[PDB]
């Protein structure tokens, strides 16, 4: 899975 | 570039009044929106986020990048998830950051307006 960056992981 | 027309309009409103209001609104410290006259409109959803976009992540003359700040890591995130196709186009001065935000907020209500 590609985490984007300067983004934030809180909807999951 | 991105056309915002095929988001979850809704989602991203119930994102941004859960999660990211809150923060553009503990960004803006206490400065009221009647500092600045100037505001920028918006006519529809898509033509909103289009703008809200730019006001997030491009820099500008007078505030080089929000980019970093919650509320914009908040609308990436958003945006990553409820428009498809959006993160895949993802993958590649401070003077005037308050008026900034206060305009972001202004586009946000539009593009939360009941239908
Ligand atoms: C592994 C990446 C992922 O699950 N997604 C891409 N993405 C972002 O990178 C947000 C910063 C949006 N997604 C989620 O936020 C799930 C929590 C989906």
């Amino acid at each position: 899975c590609h985490w984007l960056e300067n983004c934030w992981r809180g909807f999951c | 570039m991105y056309d915002f027309t095929n988001c979850d309009f809704e989602k991203i409103k119930a994102a941004y009044l859960s999660t990211i209001s809150k923060d553009l609104i503990t960004y803006m410290s206490g400065t009221k929106s009647t500092e600045f006259n100037n505001t920028v409109s918006c006519s529809n959803r898509p033509h909103c986020l289009t703008e809200i976009q730019s006001l997030t992540f491009n820099p500008t003359a007078g505030c080089a990048s929000l980019a970093k700040e919650m509320f914009a890591m908040k609308t990436k995130a958003a945006l990553a998830i409820w428009c498809p196709g959006y993160s895949e186009t993802q993958i590649n001065t401070t003077n005037k950051c308050l008026e900034q935000v206060s305009q972001l907020q202004g586009l946000w209500r539009r593009f939360n307006r009941p239908l």
